[PDB]
């Protein structure tokens, strides 16, 4: 069921989604923050082409 | 349009106004009040290309003459500020002046139809003006600072 059988491979992707789904919107705020400081154009991110 | 406007029923619409030609004051009507009024619902036309600006009047093509039974072209929302100015250039032919309600109904069409056609032209930005670094001038568009011409 492992190695070539992949049925451990449904698991692990089942996993990765269940990890992901919670630690969504938290990480969003980091990047943002980041992208926030750091970028050259990025604090209008959201609006630019806006007229 | 609705029945189209002829040249001839917007000056004959000027002359019931102010009980001169009409079935419902005494009577009677004149041939030669006929041409003077379209003549001078021509040159008004023709002033008119500069202060209220075209209105989509229909002139004489070539030389010829107008006619009381050419098409005008009007729309019929502007009879009556049209038959109105009319009617003020032309009553001194009789010698007569106009009442103060004539001139209120004058003024309120005239009010209308300058209404129906305005512009505000919303002046631009200028040409040496920077545009921020907001909106990101080198990928996305090109040239920081506004055109400000075309």
């Amino acid at each position: 069921m492992a190695e070539t059988l992949e049925k451990k491979h449904e698991r692990i992707m089942l996993r990765f989604d269940r990890a992901y789904s919670p630690q969504k919107e938290v990480r969003e705020k980091c990047i943002e923050a980041t992208r926030f400081a750091r970028v050259p154009g990025g604090q209008w991110e959201g609006a630019t082409a806006a007229g | 349009m609705a029945t189209v406007l002829t040249k001839g029923e917007i000056v004959l619409f000027a002359l019931r106004k102010f009980a001169i030609a009409s079935n419902a004051s005494l009577t009677d009507v004149e041939p030669q009040s006929i041409e003077d009024g379209v003549n001078d619902l021509e040159d008004m036309m023709s002033e008119w290309m500069i202060n209220p600006g075209d209105i989509g009047y229909a002139f004489a093509t070539g030389d010829e003459q107008p006619l009381p039974d050419d098409e005008s072209g009007l729309p019929r929302k502007y009879k009556h500020a049209v038959g109105y100015q009319l009617l003020l250039r032309m009553l001194s032919d009789y010698s007569l002046e106009p009442t103060p309600q004539v001139l209120s109904n004058a003024q309120r069409s005239y009010d209308a139809l300058m209404t129906d056609t305005l512009v505000v032209p919303s002046m631009r930005r200028r040409g040496d003006f920077p545009v921020g670094q907001g909106n990101k001038y080198d990928v996305f568009t090109s040239d920081r600072y506004y055109p400000g011409d075309l």
